[PDB]
């Protein structure tokens, strides 16, 4: 590590890892970057000049998402490719797995922001190929360590669903996942299908739940053997959902509504081709 | 200390070549895992 | 699947795998097996002959643990290659990612048995490579399925481990695990974790309970997260255990002590070169 | 129906060249892996 | 029997994904060589 | 074979073996070729109706050669993708080891010509990678059946070696050579050392006779062995050249002055970068 | 200088550990071999 | 190079290449063989102490070909190990390409001797793989020094072709052939040919000399290219025998009758299997 903290907007944020900023700019202890289109700088006195000459105060694509002061920004890497290749870099800061970062044409990006008065403020971000040959919603996501824990990483998961959704389309995020990554699916997977189990009157097969819900079968399974839902006949491992489980789980700390909760009607997005 | 230029066009040309490291491995990475799938599955 | 059932000793077990029993005994519905030498029959007459005729009544090796009615025996591969194939062969009906039937000289087994007037009857064993790469204490495992659920799959675990103790060695199972492999392991690890924790007075590094428990500092983590004994700081992960956190697992139902434990005093072995 | 041999030697003849199958195998996957791991680290 | 269209954009058109094509196979062929090469000597 | 004879200016040509012209094209038994720029047809009447509206009257490059009625063009397969192809497409049909076809890009083509009044028509030609990792001063070479055992083939690779002499590098054909190959540069490799061998005054190493030819090596040697002046010693070969086996050699079949003959003053050319 | 043991154990027990290294060789080779044939032809 | 120099039998031979004789005999500037059973020695004193004791007089084989003073022995690998594997030691210091030593079970060894009142003196030899994947019957062939040039190369390979022919197979050489090795194959196929086509009263294919001489397709077809005995018509090469070309070769230096020829009467061996 190198560059271990950056000045972003008014943040002073820690770098958790490496990320290969070119040149010159790799070797610096600090960077400062624009909180609007994301550019890198290794002085100061260039920070100053470029807050009064920078023409942008949102990321640079349409608005699908607005409610309250949360709104979410759709970027596409072919058209944007600069604004994206300096996301990423802010990215592998925070992100030990991240491989690309260059290479963002085959890309869309989703910003996550807060708006005031002054602009749209960068929280967090999920990318996601274009093409996925593996079926990835999600290929990197983050919330920028100053806005962590407020619940927006289950909102942008809970966001990527969504668009899933909207594409008749099963999705999950690239794997491996780091640690926080899993706390993070784990968490929503039990909230999305306590709420099913809790609510439906009828016969659910784990294909149903996927079709609902654009959780892969995969991902389902694990998630109902963490809640206790999964019986072994044969090795072979069965469903077993009771009112009584589902009850107990409801009251447990494996069960929690996210803070922040995407809002389907709030959402002004029109899936491709 | 010195004042940075910071067009779209310094971003576009120190990340130019580096994009191109990246698509050339990525090419890499594609050839090696579909020849790893045709040698283990015979 | 084409053997879906066996018989051995007074037994009739459900298969749960396809199992590559040579010629035509792989085509059989059903097989008979004897319970001592682990042979495979193809008709029932030559079972009832086989009776009065066969030499064993204990696993061909060391009895290397004796305490009530539970021995346990540790054969070698290349002493006693036959036994360990019919093994092997039946082990197969019951993992679903078995991959070794034949070469069995690279490999030493340790049967589990209760004994009784008649003999010293198998009821699951472990399998582990005298030379391994990866360090694996355990190779497969298993407990034949009439003798389930009673606490003998994690004897044989701790057995494992009281091995590795012997040995100055850190060890894991091979990966993958099996679903009903995790349950296990984790309950092990758990129980062995939480027994520490409570009792040792003085400062622990993931280090010294690796040294401690012969369990890999991998698994060691693992088992920490899933207690909630594990906190992070930027992506890293730090241990955090407090008094209050031990005392919530000791009376949770991720605590449980084994039915059946491994006695120290009892073990008659010695350890290799 | 018919009575069955189960003399050693019986089941040492059914398992010899099974034997040398799974040798030859785990011979196969040492060089696999080997070589993946040759090829990938550069 | 019929009046063919020789214009140059015509070529282009049918020869273009067949240029493709061997660009593709050349890359293959490029990372297959390297790729013995480096297994063989060692 | 499915196209198996072509119809280029006023020959009728017997085609070799495949070619993978496109589409439709390749399953038609003749074809209808221009011969100035090398246009492919399906139909006579478009070929009639072609003469009377192409616009070249040479191949489209630099006349870097000429001397009587022979001028040699170089065409670079970037300037003039088009025109290229369809000459590798042609030239495919009397190639049995010719591989590209469509990626021109990196080639160089040097075309052998006749003129009169009409204009300049392809005789043969070679082609060149720009940038060659095995130093290949020739890619493909060929001289059209019609014009074939005039000597236009020795001129050609005469040509090639007058490129690399220029470009003070030595070169060798892409191996492997076909039989037509290995006479017609082994017939050219004897006549050029042999015309060295007669007149040269003083003491002469493999290495000098590789700068004064740009012949490699290799090929010198092997040219070396087939005249017999190659002794061997502890499996070793050294070079042997004595006046009686240089006398031996011009007078026999072995050694052939070419017909047509590079004539350096009449080369027009500048080596590149 | 000194008187040399020439008996064919001598011989046997400075040749074993080379021709099993030459055994292991020919596997590596002959296994190398399949893949590259393998890998091309498709 | 290490070891430069050889004593066998009464011969001091220069080594031509380098040989891995074992530990640090690999290391001494000369070394001492035993002329009938090959072992290798580091001091003098030892190998005049061995002429005394040794209890060979001839190679460990049968003896498969004797007229006049020469003899041929038949060695195989798998019966007489530390014999064959001090030959390939020997061997390898006149071979620049000979890759195996020590693995000799999968060969058979072909010994040529001259034979007085002393014993069986070795001249040369050649391998053959019992099994062959790619149908050669020689794997190495070797004349030593001291007796090269006097047609026992030639005898070898009409020897090894002769087993061929009783064998009911076609064989080949292993490649890459060494300059002298070319020379020699060349030179027999040559005078094989030339007598068949000089005396055979009828039609001759390719495929009926391959059977009557065991000699490949290939080889018998660059054979009759060197003898200008093939003519190319649309690439493709077919033979084109005359009178004439056949009478010129018979006189030419091209054609040379071996000095020693394999008498098949006085041939004593039986085919395997
Ligand atoms: C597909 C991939 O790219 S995997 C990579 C995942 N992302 C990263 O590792 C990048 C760095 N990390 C991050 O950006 C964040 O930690 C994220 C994206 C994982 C989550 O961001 P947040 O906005 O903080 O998550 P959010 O507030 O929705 O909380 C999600 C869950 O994680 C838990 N969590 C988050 N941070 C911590 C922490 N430091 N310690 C313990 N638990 C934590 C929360 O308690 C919550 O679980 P709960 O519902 O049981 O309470
Ligand atoms: C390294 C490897 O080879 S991985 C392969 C693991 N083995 C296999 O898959 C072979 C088939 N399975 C088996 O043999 C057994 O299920 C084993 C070996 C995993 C465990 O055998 P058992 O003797 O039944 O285990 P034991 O009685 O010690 O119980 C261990 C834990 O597994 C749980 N468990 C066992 N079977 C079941 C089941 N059918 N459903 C739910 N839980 C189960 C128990 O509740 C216990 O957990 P707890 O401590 O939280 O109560
Ligand atoms: C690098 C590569 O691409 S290798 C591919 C070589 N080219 C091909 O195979 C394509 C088809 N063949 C050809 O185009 C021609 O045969 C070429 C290019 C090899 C030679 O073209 P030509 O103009 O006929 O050669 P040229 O008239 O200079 O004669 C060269 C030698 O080949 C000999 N030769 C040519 N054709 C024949 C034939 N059909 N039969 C016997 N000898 C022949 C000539 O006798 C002459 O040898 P000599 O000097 O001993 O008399
Ligand atoms: C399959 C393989 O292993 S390939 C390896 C071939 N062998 C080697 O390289 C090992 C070292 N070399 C040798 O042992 C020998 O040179 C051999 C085996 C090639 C031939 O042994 P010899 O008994 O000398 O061959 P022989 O006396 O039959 O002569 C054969 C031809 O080679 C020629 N020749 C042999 N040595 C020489 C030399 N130093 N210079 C020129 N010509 C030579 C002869 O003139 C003869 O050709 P000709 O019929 O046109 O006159
Ligand atoms: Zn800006
Ligand atoms: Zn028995
Ligand atoms: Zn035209
Ligand atoms: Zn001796």
């Amino acid at each position: 590590k190198y560059v271990d903290k950056i000045h972003i907007g008014n943040y002073e944020i820690d770098a958790w890892y490496f990320s290969p900023f070119p040149e010159d700019y790799g070797k610096q202890p600090k960077l400062w970057l624009c909180e609007y289109c994301l550019k890198y700088m290794k002085y100061e006195k260039s920070y100053r000049f470029h807050l009064g000459q920078c023409q942008w105060r949102q990321p640079p694509g349409k608005e699908i998402y607005r409610k309250s002061n949360i709104s979410v920004y759709e970027v596409d890497g072919k058209d944007h490719k600069i604004y994206c290749q300096n996301l990423c870099l802010l990215a592998k800061l925070f992100l030990d797995h991240k491989t690309l970062y260059f290479d963002v044409e085959p890309f869309v990006f989703y910003i996550l922001t807060e708006v005031d008065r002054q602009g749209a403020h960068i929280v967090g971000y999920f990318s996601k190929e274009k093409e996925s040959p593996d079926g990835n919603n999600v290929a990197c996501i983050l919330t920028l360590p100053p806005y962590q824990r407020r619940g927006y990483g289950k909102f942008l998961i809970a966001f990527s669903y969504e668009l899933s959704k909207l594409e008749s389309t099963v999705g999950s995020p690239e794997k491996p996942l780091s640690d926080l990554g899993k706390l993070s699916y784990r968490s929503y997977w039990s909230w999305v299908l306590l709420e099913i189990l809790r609510d439906f009157r009828g016969t659910l097969s784990i294909k149903d739940l996927s079709q609902m819900t654009s959780i892969t079968q995969n991902d389902i399974i694990s998630t109902l053997q963490s809640l206790n839902m999964v019986k072994y006949w044969k090795g072979q491992h069965v469903i077993c959902v009771t009112p009584k489980l589902v009850e107990e789980h409801l009251k447990s700390a494996q069960y929690k509504k996210p803070p922040i909760t995407v809002d389907s009607v709030c959402l002004k997005w029109a899936p491709p081709k | 200390d010195i004042l940075e230029n910071l067009d779209d066009s310094v971003f576009s040309k120190r990340h130019a070549k580096l994009e191109l490291d990246e698509k050339r491995r990525k090419r890499w990475d594609i050839q090696r895992i579909r020849e790893q799938r045709i040698l283990q599955r015979l």
